[PDB]
């Protein structure tokens, strides 16, 4: 999970 | 003729319309911006789903900020005539109100401004749907020429938006299964709430790092729209 | 029993809910701010559509930035447990994200955190909804606890809200005008669908100021719901 | 007609 | 010659050069803007002010948007060869970033813009002074294009300025008074300063309105010069 | 005793004060944010600067934004009755109004507001100074509580801030060599001014990327001070 | 007193 | 050169  | 009723988007040109998916994966290095990973398995989702709803898809991938703006530009310059509507989707780095090209910020307003009622004439009256996946901020968790707009945000005003680096981004996985569920069955604005349900209820963000593990998201459903959008007809 | 689905949200509770309807009329000379003629009959006009939806309607005129958010705080920390839903209605000058008191400015999200899924449990996964008549600008024409929020606004982002001081506010009227004779129909996501056409298409402003003449406005309907609102049951 |  | 220094401005030019002063009271009804009682104390005081520098003063009233933008662009065009500095004073209603116009808003950028650097040539290099007197919020208490830019705001980023129907705002009368107290003797960001301390200390709100009564207020000056600024030379 | 004038503050008290330098140049993976190469020369070269400038200088390394607040909340507990003013350098990662933690932003008003007049007595009526190395946006090139405050910007509102990998951020670079040549001869507004034009023409970006190569920046001085300031005395 |  |  990684935050755009 | 019989009683007529306008409650309805007319769905039923020659052509849905265009699907432009601009999936901007890799920046450059001086923006200091991560390279999206997973973004190309949301594009290709994409791109499928509204194959299969019988839009022209047009997928672009890495534009700068230059090319993005040369692109929506171009596009609205088009003829629209024989179109039933207009979709564009970005998947990008963002803030509230922006979207990143590769080489720097594109204001939405910028993008949007090019499909207003008077400045896209094809268009008018006809919906101009924008899916945005980017993040809003970095919280955790005659007619109106701004009329027949909807915006698909991926997020609430002000937040991050969550992006899985093997199965996409949480919003665009959510929409996607839920328009080749219900395309052909529910109004545009019931497949979105189905879509803010899935992405509320069965995500959830696992991070090494307690800042921003176990967080939770909410879509944001914007919409100008004057009538209601069913992606089928007659 | 059958087959159970979970695609609306429970409206069958003994209470449909509070309708809180803040009335700004009158602001402090200090502040500068005009009179909002005709908001009297917004606030009536509310206060019977929703008394017909058997909402538990509470008026409140006049109230200062303190008095708003202790209203807020006070009314989010009362039992919901037996009440379907919340709506909370603010009728007011305004600006982007920003209602007035009638001695200054409040942040609405200071208003609407109050109600977030985490901070209110007696209406976590029940629909609050904030209906919006006040300017956004001045252009001319576990789940995540903001979900279940449903913002209604009068205008685009950015763009001024137009009023009558006659027949009250563009969308005001429309919006009870369309509960009304839908509430018992459709969805509300339709029903506000209904309402950006008819402000859209039957109102159009007419001043002695050529800046503000013909002018149009588009309602903003900003959905966090998860679930499908019907006013009616069973 | 006037602007909130 | 002997051992030259390049630490402050070259104001030896034949011109001191043009004084804008843009003294905005009345506006259009429709935009619900109080007319500004005390602004014509300011519009003379700032008149004779820089009469006394030797300042070529053009004094405008009520000037609508497109006025201003258009006044703004017309003087950015003439040819400031022989002239030293820049002066263009706003006395107006205004908020963040903004400055009202007697029909709408402008934005204090697009003024500002017009003066950068690579667009006014004849101003490179010369100090372009931008005089505020507007509320900035509603709070109560080769060279770079943007070089050469001094912004003397009557308030801090995000609060509300005072001005007094009688004497005028607090933050010209200041400036007015130091100006003529100082500008043959101080480098103008200690004149300012002196400023800073009036209005901080000399000043004080009195309102039948407890909200907006015993407030105080501080200026807020912003420099992007590249040189000290002396009013007087040789 | 003789004629005594108020035009400078007074720093002759047993101790010059704390010079705070929150120097962040790791992030949180999550954060996406890049190392900040470069940002130790910055800080020491800060610390030896005002070190030698007598202030009680205290270096922190990598703060979350917890800790962020957590320091200057602590920091404006303590007693600053025998010290003549407060500096805090932030080095990080930014936007405008924004600073950020290596796992998030803070708002810079959240952590100046510790600071305010009525909030940090002991330093009521003294110069506080925050100098901010951090980008202010993506574009290229009784007392007041909030008097008594300078923000020594490295750039102008909404433009990006450079930084060498080697030699450290363009604006630290230039301050402290002005702080080191002129503390002892000039008043804090015209050091800042010389920085402002060091900044202005000795440096300019060299990118193998078009969109960032060959830029320039201007530093932006915000000062709500009251008196001059010099930092030696008597 | 008035604000702007 | 990097931007912050």
């Amino acid at each position: 999970d990684e935050v755009d | 003729s019989g009683i007529s009723l306008d409650n309805s988007y007319k769905m039923d040109y020659p052509e849905m319309g265009l699907c432009i998916i601009i999936n901007n994966k890799n920046f450059h290095k001086s923006t200091g911006m991560t390279s999206r990973s997973g973004t190309d398995v949301d594009a290709a989702n994409l791109r499928e789903t509204f194959r299969n709803l019988k839009y022209e898809v047009r997928n672009k991938n890495d534009l700068t900020r230059e090319e993005i703006v040369e692109l929506m530009r171009d596009v609205s310059k088009e003829d629209h005539s024989k179109r039933s509507s207009f979709v564009c989707v970005l998947l990008s780095h963002g803030e509230e109100g922006i979207i990143f090209g590769t080489n720097g910020p594109v204001d939405l307003k910028k993008i949007t401004n090019f499909f207003r009622g008077d400045r896209c004439r094809s268009l008018t009256g006809k919906p101009k749907l924008f899916i945005i996946q980017a993040c809003r901020g970095t919280e955790l968790d005659k007619i109106p020429v701004e009329a027949d707009f909807l915006y698909a945000y991926s997020t609430a005003p002000g937040f991050y938006s969550w992006r899985n680096s093997k199965d996409g981004s949480w919003f665009i996985q959510s929409l996607c299964a839920m328009l080749k569920q219900y395309a052909d069955k529910l109004e545009f604005m019931h497949i979105l709430t189905r879509v803010n349900r899935k992405v509320a209820t069965e995500f959830e963000s696992f991070s090494f790092d307690a800042t921003f593990h176990a967080k939770k998201q909410i879509p944001c459903i914007v919409s100008m729209l004057t009538k209601e959008l069913y992606f089928y007809h007659h």
